[PDB]
């Protein structure tokens, strides 16, 4: 919140749900046999460009 | 090949020693969310008596 | 492994992206709580205002 | 089969770990302040005693449901196994 | 009503955040390569 | 006596406010609607920090 400072705030009410999912389904995954999404590249990919070409 | 079962049950053994210390702060959590109520009571009831 | 082909996960991550912002939406700041207590202050100076102009 | 499904979570939650409060739940709020941990603790040893206020048998049952569940899938993979027992 | 209580924020930001189109055309011809290789073998 | 005539409603509505506000603080763990009357709440994008 503190290096924004604008009315670009209401974007920052979303970036801490994409913390904690994959905060989590990284930590998840330590476990003996679990299996993590973050390990295949193709929802990365999903997760990249519609929120990069959200910002240009 | 899982003697990695039992180092990442082991690792989440050595936390429940400072689970022992995480109450405080989880208590210490509510305690301190239990005293703002309080002040706030106290100090809403002295205004609204004196303003009468 | 190299996996392939990618018509799997990347549907299944925004279906995800309704959950995470209902549960986390229904948080509480400690910081709006110090908010009401400001407003209470200054009305009932302006309403004993009201009452000293109710005197003079 | 989903007021089924549902009502085995507010049954696995309100038990053991943690009960909430809002009134028409306020002394079902301090059900959970004592806590069924009491119950959830003897399968272990002892040992996890940290459950107090960071409840650890109300998570760690959770955790090791999804091991076990993951047991199954794995298992058709790694056969491994002779004609025979093991050890 | 897994819409109105997160439908005022749609509306807000996915005006440039619900641009799944070019995650769609970059994954759309992303399946074009992998069934023609396929196909020469 | 307009201040002996208008102020002594404003008396009696200070007064029937400390009633009701002894009404509200209830238990500890009390309720998160009936703590939503002092506290505020607001509209969107209010709470700067």
């Amino acid at each position: 919140m503190a290096i924004h400072n604008q009315k670009g705030q209401t974007w920052s009410l979303m970036l801490m749900s994409l913390i904690m999912f994959i905060g989590s389904t990284n930590i998840l995954g330590l476990l003996p046999h679990s299996f993590t999404p973050t390990t295949q590249l193709s929802m990365n990919l999903g997760m990249a460009i519609p929120l990069w070409s959200a910002t240009v | 090949e899982t003697f990695s079962a039992i180092s990442t049950i082991g690792v989440l053994v050595y936390i429940v020693k400072k689970y022992g210390a995480s109450i405080g702060a989880f208590a210490d959590k509510l305690n301190e969310q239990k005293i703002a109520q309080l002040e706030e009571v106290k100090q809403a009831s002295i205004k609204q008596i004196q303003d009468a | 492994d190299t996996s392939t082909w990618f018509i799997t996960i990347t549907s299944m991550i925004m279906t995800l992206f309704i959950l995470f912002q209902l549960k986390i939406s229904n948080y509480s700041y400690p910081a709006s709580p110090e908010s009401i207590e400001l407003k209470t202050q200054k009305h009932s100076t302006p309403w004993e205002m009201k009452w000293t102009k109710i005197y003079l | 089969a989903s007021v089924v499904p549902l009502k085995d979570r507010r049954l696995l939650e309100v038990k053991l770990g943690e009960l909430p409060s809002w009134i028409l739940m306020r002394d079902f709020t301090p059900s959970g302040i004592a806590g069924a941990f009491q119950r959830g603790y003897y399968r272990y040893y002892n040992k996890y005693v940290n459950v107090k206020k960071g409840s650890v048998a109300g998570l760690s049952m959770v955790l090791a449901a999804y091991v076990v569940f993951n047991y199954c899938r794995s298992y058709k993979e790694l056969k491994h196994e002779r004609l025979r027992k093991y050890h | 009503f897994q819409f109105t209580g997160i439908k005022k924020y749609f509306n807000s930001y996915t005006l440039t955040g619900r641009m799944n189109c070019v995650l769609a055309t970059y994954g759309g011809i992303a399946l074009l390569v992998l069934y023609f290789k396929l196909r020469s073998k | 006596a307009e201040f002996l005539s208008l102020s002594k409603a404003r008396i009696e509505a200070y007064e029937k406010e400390l009633e009701k506000m002894k009404n509200i603080i209830p238990f500890d763990q009390m309720t998160i609607e009936d703590l939503n009357e002092v506290f505020p709440e607001t509209k969107l994008d209010k709470k700067k920090y």
